[PDB]
């Protein structure tokens, strides 16, 4: 059960609230683990740390011993040439059309011949769900078509670790059923490593191998989906079915109104 | 990686994009002296099918002879999972 | 009381911000660019220089039409219409074609280096590039900076050439001035190695400080599209303070 | 069953595909209608037409006989002072904080006294789920907190018609259970008129009164959710559970590979 | 044929638009603004003018230090160091303080009217405003346009005042020129109603064409953050072509 | 809309933000000659509770003495739906 990412204990305050305090995670090789949880955790702010964008303050991130932000800037771009990442509201390279957005990381990392460079260019777009909407401008597209094109360039190079960030946000129930196949069908076929951040409990539990639910700064529930629902702590039971019982800020001010002046 | 002799051109072990250049044009150098193309490509030795396994194999035929003269055997039980991921039918020889 | 310490210490994150931009600047030039760099480098010339060409001819044609129009009419009263060609040349060449060429260049392309990089900051265009893995300091900065250095002395000569040829059009075609005394007024007083060459050495350090600020202030800015305009002035403000602040050291080292 | 919006037959091509051809809709007063459907319809591009932003080409929109784009520009801002609209990825006024974004349409349409202006200013933020995150910059917020703040200013004035546009896109299953209460609890209490565009079939069917699933240019199924699932045409049956059976562009190019050259 | 017809279509479309911007311009001024307009109007002065103030002093101090530095050294050879005060005044006042004041203003605030409105176009912060219901032509355009008209003649006087007082600092403090002949050189030759007043009437129509283009070209632009920079030059290009193109009609109507 | 006499100040029919100015300061003009505040406000005649119904009612008590001296009856069966929408408890008189 050897892992790729070995998070040691972390503290992190970029909004001066409580975020991620003394937490340690491990991502086993060849497993689709979903990092769900409520709104009380930085959006992908965990995944920025594995990217090495924001700084672990008392953290310690070990990428197989090779430490992020102890390494070189040359090796980090060699390290960031291991990952594909669909963003939150998918950052497309505006202006450049659909034929150039997915061919962007292909051309950035060619290592074969001229033909075999162009061979994989026409081969990826048939490999994804495409090759007939090549030259449309990233102007005519919606949230359902945003992440669809964005997923194509995320899987462009075969990675050793690939992250997804809410792909199921603009999809129809047919095409998200295709997408839930399209995520995992790559995973058994190419033995890669996925990390999904999302909140849609039905298909996420039926696709993951180890989901972690974090409330504000700490784990609420970890493990396979069998034992996780079987060992629901009274934050996990409230998060499953969705029963309206929880310590969230439903109203912020819990003061009076009769004795409250109205400026 | 290495493509062999005894008339049969085999893909064996890996395709990893630092190669299949020197094995393409030298692997085609057998095919011009493979008349009517009875040569078989055993792809279940492939074991790393990743859409780069789709590349050079058909890149011989790009200028080769008959479109179904050159033969293939079968997927290595993972490449098929890419096939309906591209919604694909009978494409290559399924020996 | 807290405003004067809010206005206090405002130099410090600015001087720490300026100290960052120096540390960026070595990291761009002290590395050998790869293949594919020249292809974007040509397109940046196509972006910065060739697009900037249509402007400086018209403002080049203008200022010569004015400067030879008005000084002569006071100068003709004593004995001198033959020194018309000298005063137009020696104030364009050693004084204005360094200065006024940049303030039109900091106008057009001093902005379009920031907002094109203020582009990739708001939609995380920048951040996706690092995440896929390039380094934009090699990718989108270095072909931008190397065009900015080259294309400005490639324009300010072009500027002053129509600048002088503009003032000929008011003189010989409307004021009826002698052509021979016009040019031979210049050829005796304008040496090459002391004026036109030292009009270039002004225009190089007027090109570096104008374009390096306009790259950095578009890179390390917050993606807020209000502050993308407050970052826009700090290109223009810090350019125009320093393109004018370093004329006065460059005038003194050359002559005087 | 008197309506507010009475769409006559429409044609509209802003991407030169097939979009909305000879379609007519009616929005009955005091009913929650959700405009869902697959990705084959312009995102809110219908709702831009009711806004009157894009032009109905052979359309005819009747707002109680008062015709949009036959009226005046003065009356249109008087007409666009009838609606609240949360946008797609909610457009916040950046420069201003949370206390000013929701107080934006309040101050823009004051008609009472000074105190009573300021009275409703402090009264709305207790009325929504707020009044303790007033002065945070719209910089520190995610998709779950984007539409939350954006919904506050959408309901700011009491409208005669209010639109929502995918509010359930960044929410946790607890808070979206609160939000599905928060939408309808306003509707029975204040007899307003809602139009929701979303794709989440469970709670949408349990909250609406009249659906409208459009495939590319025409209605696929209309009516109450009882008869709509009871009369599933073989596009509605495939859409309700996401049955992997449909005429979507799964792959675009359906040509060969063996005889296809790779540039 | 192909590219030619293409360029033709281009020009046609461009001219068509231009006309539009005229149809916008009547719709902003031919309506009475409501309450709350003056409060944003002050903040636009706070945004456009007060922020622009720190620049034009330094470039104001510069050009007088140069123009009285070099012409005198050729002029002193005959009989005239007393006409130093005239040539500095009458070229700043009737020639440069209209022209060079705008090209620094089109630089700073000629951009920050576009990119602040190129802000609200990319994140649909324009479209949300209409959807909630205001009209940005009343809301975010008219307090921007009315500050742009006012604040430029409020600067170009400020500019030329330090422009003349700058050239005094090189003259009497370093070249040792007589103070009385300096000022009374100006007093006899620079009338008020023909130079300083008609230096303002140049600066109003240099303020209108500079700021109305910089509002329109940020409003009717597509939200693409590449073309937000190609729209940026068309502020500067069409300003600098017309702020220089309408000096030559304004010089001819005043004198000649 | 109109607030009446017989010692009781009633909110009747509507609150619609073109008003409750002239009914506020003249409605308070009864309250200064309503000593110990036994006056009842029947709010189930309100029938348009929309957070502007929250406004002027308590705006008297900002200018009044007693806090729970002034009485109210009950919601008009829709205003309560706003109450837990603001998570609210016993706030006003629930007669
Ligand atoms: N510049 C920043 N970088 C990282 N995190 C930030 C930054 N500014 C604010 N934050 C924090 O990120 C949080 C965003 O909320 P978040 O937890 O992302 O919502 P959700 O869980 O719905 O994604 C805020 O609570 C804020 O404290
Ligand atoms: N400027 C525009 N205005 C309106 N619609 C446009 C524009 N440009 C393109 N479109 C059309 O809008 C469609 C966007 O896809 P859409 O149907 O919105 O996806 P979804 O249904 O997932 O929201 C495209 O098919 C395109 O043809
Ligand atoms: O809007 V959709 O986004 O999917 O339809
Ligand atoms: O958690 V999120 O809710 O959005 O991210």
């Amino acid at each position: 059960t050897q892992s790729l990412i070995e998070v040691k204990n972390l503290s992190f305050n970029r909004g001066e609230r409580v975020i991620y305090d003394n937490i340690s995670l491990n991502i086993r090789r060849g497993q689709i683990t979903a990092i769900m949880g409520p709104s009380g955790t930085g959006k992908t702010t965990l995944l920025r740390l594995i990217g090495g964008q924001l700084v672990p303050d008392q953290g310690e991130v070990l990428l197989d011993g090779k430490d992020i932000a102890q390494m070189s800037r040359q090796e980090l771009f060699a390290a960031r040439a291991r990952m594909g990442m669909l963003f939150q509201s998918g950052a497309l390279f505006t202006d450049m059309s659909v034929y150039e957005n997915v061919a962007f990381p292909i051309r950035a990392h060619t290592k074969l011949s001229e033909n075999l460079i162009a061979e994989l260019v026409a081969l990826k777009l048939e490999s994804v769900g495409l090759r007939g909407t090549e030259q449309l401008m990233p102007t005519e597209l919606s949230g359902g078509m945003n992440r669809r094109v964005a997923l194509a360039r995320a899987i462009a190079l075969d990675p050793d670790l690939i992250m997804y960030d809410e792909p199921f946000a603009g999809q129809d129930p047919i095409v998200k059923g295709v997408l839930t196949r399209l995520i995992r069908s790559l995973r058994e076929a190419l033995d890669l490593t996925t990390i999904i951040v999302s909140h849609d409990v039905p298909e996420t539990l039926s696709i993951a191998d180890y989901i972690y639910v974090v409330a504000e700064g700490k784990i609420q529930g970890e493990g396979t989906p069998e034992e996780l629902q079987a060992y629901a702590s009274p934050f996990v039971k409230q998060f499953l079915t969705g029963s309206a019982e929880g310590p969230v800020e439903y109203q912020f001010s819990h003061q009076a109104y009769l004795d409250n002046e109205v400026r | 990686v290495v493509q062999y002799l005894n008339q049969e051109l085999v893909v064996s072990g890996k395709i990893d994009f630092e190669n299949a250049e020197q094995q393409y044009q030298a692997g085609l150098a057998i095919i011009k002296k493979q008349t009517s193309f009875p040569l078989i490509v055993d792809l279940k030795q492939l074991e790393h099918g990743n859409t780069l396994a789709l590349a050079v194999l058909v890149q011989w035929l790009r200028q080769t002879p008959q479109k179904s003269g050159l033969h293939f055997k079968n997927v290595p039980e993972k490449m098929l999972k890419i096939i309906q991921a591209c919604h694909l039918q009978e494409d290559l020889h399924l020996v | 009381m807290n405003t004067i310490a809010w206005l206090g210490r405002l130099v410090i994150e600015r001087i720490r911000g300026i100290g960052v931009a120096a540390l960026m600047l070595l990291q761009i030039i002290f590395s050998l660019p790869s293949a594919g760099g020249f292809g974007r480098f040509v397109y940046q010339m196509h972006r910065v220089g060739v697009m900037s060409l249509l402007i400086i001819t018209v403002s080049g044609l203008f200022i010569g039409l004015v400067l030879g129009l008005q000084g002569y009419s006071i100068l003709v009263n004593v004995g001198s219409e033959s020194m018309l060609g000298t005063m137009v040349s020696l104030t364009l060449l050693r004084e204005l074609a360094p200065v006024v060429a940049a303030l039109l260049f900091a106008g057009r392309a001093g902005s379009a280096l920031t907002a094109e990089i203020g582009s990739m900051k708001q939609s995380e265009q920048l951040a996706s590039m690092e995440m896929i893995g390039v380094d934009p300091l090699k990718q989108i900065v270095s072909p931008r900076l190397w065009a900015g250095i080259v294309s400005l002395p490639m324009l300010t000569v072009i500027f002053a050439a129509i600048g002088i040829v503009g003032g000929k059009l008011v003189g010989v075609d409307f004021l009826g001035v002698d052509e021979g005394s016009f040019w031979s007024g210049m050829q005796n007083n304008v040496q090459f190695g002391h004026d036109v060459v030292n009009g270039i050495i002004k225009s190089i350090v007027f090109a570096l400080l104008c374009t390096w600020i306009a790259v950095f202030q578009g890179y390390a800015c917050d993606p807020t599209p209000e502050g993308i305009a407050t970052a826009m002035t700090r290109t223009v403000v810090y350019s125009s303070l320093c393109v004018l602040g370093f004329d006065f050291v460059l005038t003194a080292v050359m002559f005087g």
